[PDB]
């Protein structure tokens, strides 16, 4: 830190980062009577005394089941039109093969989507035969892939206009210039360095693919969701093997060995214990559903604000200055590819608050005053582009004495040679 | 129309879906918006009761 | 006694204080640049002028009224310290958690 | 209100306000058998008939315990560099002694 | 039963605190590390810094 020193980047780095967010969990459904009693009818008659517990559990599980589909629809089905990429995949040198759909794959999935699917993976029958059933999602995987492809094609061809209304086509370099102006850098910076930016973007995409491929813990969240669900189901099944204060953990033996007056006692112990286990399963399911709903809402907000437009919020759509994002589908979740602009190669200068000339103070309209040691110029804050101080880029407000630390220098007038000649 | 969840149609207008066996509904190739969700991309509606693959949305090719 | 134990936090108070001090130093010396990349130093009056431009007021307003703004900020800091000291219900949420 | 009139501020006031937000709660872990039965062996034997209740409780408490540390890490550890203030605490008249 | 009641209350309060911590992290990232245009997000009035 100093008092008259400033630092200005003379370069930039296009960095792409990944963000993984769970969206939906496994839709499960329980049969209260089959789990608690099974085949035996006397248990079902005794179970009826305890009231409407089974109805409450079924209703709660149905609520979670519909909430999962609602979450998926909210996150992905945000466009009522499906767009298709043009047949000619040329966008001014930019490469999108790694994220665009692959016709060769029967699943019609992008290579990154295929890698994500592959990296996320008699127990199943053991769970199913006891009255626990999993339900298929309403939206198949290929439908989610189709939604993501439509969003990606829209954001490539039309920029952010398709999100806020009808789709208006824009050449990709011009959309690039718009997004560069979004972060405070003028268009000529992009237009002169188009090839370098394209090469950096391609290298970042390749590095992202390799990083996802070569790291096992990248997709920890979705695998954790799957593991939690499977572990809860397995724990629930295991509870049937517990005697639970009775003489035998199998109901048929109790029925066949004992007289009704004490058979009822034994089945009461089993019934109350199994009710407690089922209620525990339901309550943890409800809490996990609430957590995943919060995550899904966050994912939907991220999609709407980073994919369908450019966001000014810091660290919301990736580290650095945000440019766009690209969505990718994953099992039970969504993966974002945030494209950001990162300054680099800073260089260190001498600055002054205002320039005193003819007893008047001049202040930059949009830039800052920098000095390389003998001369003064005006530059953009986020990129070093020295320019002659004129009256076009400076405005006058008051005299030189009020401001502290003013420095003398001449102010060139563009009109001066014009009326001089 | 009744749906047998997670049961093949040979163990019970018969249509086989990933969700299960559907009885009483006729499958139609045309696509529409989802009216009564069934699962695995199949939705049912009344027009008799028909079962169809839900339509994602109207296609729009930007030039 | 009865089988219940409290576990120590992974981050001690000193290291959290160190993190807060680092954030304060970064935002004092380098503005908002350190958040979005490498840290670039900026004289504090110029950062104040930038943040004034953020809210739609030109830079000369900040530059001509520097002493008044500094005095107002210092008075506000004194007042907030006194307000925290003199009110018992200010820290209600953390004590409520405990 | 009117048709052709406006109010323009001519002067300002710099205001500083507080905001308090809880971040983490005290990490707690329990021993199921010691609490429920103490040193009696027969109680532990009868407790064993219920099965994996104690395991579930320990797992839930462990999840909460790790979530607390994750919360603190998310809130505070957002910078990978430990910057330091310059020795001379002059910033154009702005005074940061209290912070 | 008592132990399960304690655990359930702890889980609900943990959800409370996690929501609060997410809000605090967002406030830090958007008001401390930058200047925010969101009204009342970073204090009453026009925001300058935090
Ligand atoms: C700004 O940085 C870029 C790299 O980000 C520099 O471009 C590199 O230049 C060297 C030598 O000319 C090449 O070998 C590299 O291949 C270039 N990078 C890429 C990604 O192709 C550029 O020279 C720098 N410019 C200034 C003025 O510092
Ligand atoms: C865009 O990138 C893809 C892959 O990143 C390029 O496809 C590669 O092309 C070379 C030569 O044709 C092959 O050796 C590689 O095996 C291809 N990679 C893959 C993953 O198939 C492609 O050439 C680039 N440019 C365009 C215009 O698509
Ligand atoms: C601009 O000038 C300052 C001051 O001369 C440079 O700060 C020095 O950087 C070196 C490199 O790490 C350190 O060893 C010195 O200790 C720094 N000086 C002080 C006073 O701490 C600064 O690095 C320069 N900017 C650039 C981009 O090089
Ligand atoms: C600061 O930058 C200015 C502008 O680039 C430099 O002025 C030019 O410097 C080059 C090389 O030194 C000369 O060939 C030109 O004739 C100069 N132009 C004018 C109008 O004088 C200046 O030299 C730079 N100062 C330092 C210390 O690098
Ligand atoms: C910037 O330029 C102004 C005007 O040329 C300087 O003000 C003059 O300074 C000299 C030397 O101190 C005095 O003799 C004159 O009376 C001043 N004129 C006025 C109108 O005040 C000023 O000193 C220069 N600043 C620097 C830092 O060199
Ligand atoms: C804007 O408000 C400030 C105070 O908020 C005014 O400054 C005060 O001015 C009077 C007389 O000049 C002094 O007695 C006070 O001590 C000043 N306050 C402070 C905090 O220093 C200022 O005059 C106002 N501006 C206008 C144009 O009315
Ligand atoms: C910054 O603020 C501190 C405290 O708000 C000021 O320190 C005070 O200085 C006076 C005069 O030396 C003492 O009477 C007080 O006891 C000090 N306060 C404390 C808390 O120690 C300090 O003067 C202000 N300015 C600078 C440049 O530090
Ligand atoms: C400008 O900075 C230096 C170094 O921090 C400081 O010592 C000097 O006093 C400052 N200028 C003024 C007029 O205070
Ligand atoms: C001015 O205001 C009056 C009442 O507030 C209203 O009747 C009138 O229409 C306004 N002037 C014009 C030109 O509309």
């Amino acid at each position: 830190y100093s008092n008259n020193s400033i630092a200005i980047p003379t370069n930039f780095t296009i960095s792409v980062t990944t963000e993984i967010l769970p969206v939906s969990m496994t839709k499960t459904s329980v049969d209260c009577t089959m789990y608690i009693c099974g085949d035996s009818t006397e248990c079902s008659n005794l179970l009826l005394q305890y009231g409407s517990f089974c109805t409450q559990l079924k209703r709660a599980l149905t609520g979670i089941a519909v909430e999962q589909d609602k979450n998926t629809q909210e996150v992905f089905a945000q466009v009522k039109q499906i767009y298709k990429t043009p047949p000619i995949k040329y966008f001014g040198g930019f490469n999108f093969s790694q994220i665009l759909p692959d016709p060769s794959k029967p699943s019609k999935r992008s290579p990154i989507e295929d890698l994500l699917f592959n990296k996320v993976t008699d127990l199943i029958c053991a769970q199913k035969f006891n009255g626990l059933t999993v339900l298929p999602p309403l939206l198949t995987d290929e439908m989610i892939a189709q939604y993501t492809s439509a969003l990606l094609a829209g954001t490539i061809t039309s920029g952010w206009t398709f999100g806020a209304g009808p789709a208006l086509q824009i050449p990709f370099p011009m959309q690039m210039a718009y997004r560069f102006n979004g972060i405070g850098v003028t268009q000529n910076v992009l237009y002169e360095n188009q090839k370098l930016i394209a090469n950096q973007f391609n290298s970042a995409i390749g590095k992202i693919q390799d990083s996802l491929s070569s790291t096992p813990s990248a997709l920890g969240k979705l695998q954790d969701v799957v593991n939690h669900n499977a572990q809860a189901l397995n724990t629930l099944v295991k509870q049937l093997s517990s005697k639970f204060g009775a003489i035998s953990s199998v109901l048929n033996d109790i029925l066949s060995r004992l007289d009704p007056p004490e058979a009822e006692v034994q089945i009461d112990r089993l019934i109350t214990g199994r009710l407690q286990s089922l209620q525990t399963y339901v309550t943890q399911q409800l809490i996990r559903a609430a957590e995943i709903r919060a995550s899904a809402n966050l994912a939907a907000t991220k999609m709407s604000e980073c994919v369908l437009g450019q966001s000014k919020r810091v660290d919301f759509c990736g580290k650095g200055y945000h440019l766009m994002s690209f969505p990718q589908s994953a099992p039970h979740g969504v993966v974002f590819l945030h494209v950001t602009y990162v300054p680099a190669q800073e260089k260190n200068f001498t600055t002054a608050p205002a320039i005193c000339h003819d007893g008047k103070a001049h202040f930059p309209r949009e830039g800052v005053f920098v000095s390389n040691g003998t001369h003064w110029f005006v530059t953009q804050r986020n990129f070093y582009e020295p320019q002659i101080i004129t009256t076009d880029n400076t405005f006058v407000s008051g005299n030189c004495d009020v401001v502290i630390g003013i420095v003398n220098n001449t102010v060139y007038d563009p009109l001066q040679p014009e009326l001089d000649s | 129309a009744v749906l047998y969840q997670g049961v093949n149609c040979t163990e019970v207008n018969v249509f086989q879906t990933r969700a299960g066996c559907l009885i009483g509904a006729e499958y139609v190739n045309n696509s529409y918006e989802c009216d009564i969700p069934i699962g695995a991309g199949i939705c049912a509606s009344y027009q008799s009761i028909i079962a169809y693959t839900m339509s994602l949305g109207a296609e729009n090719s930007v030039a």
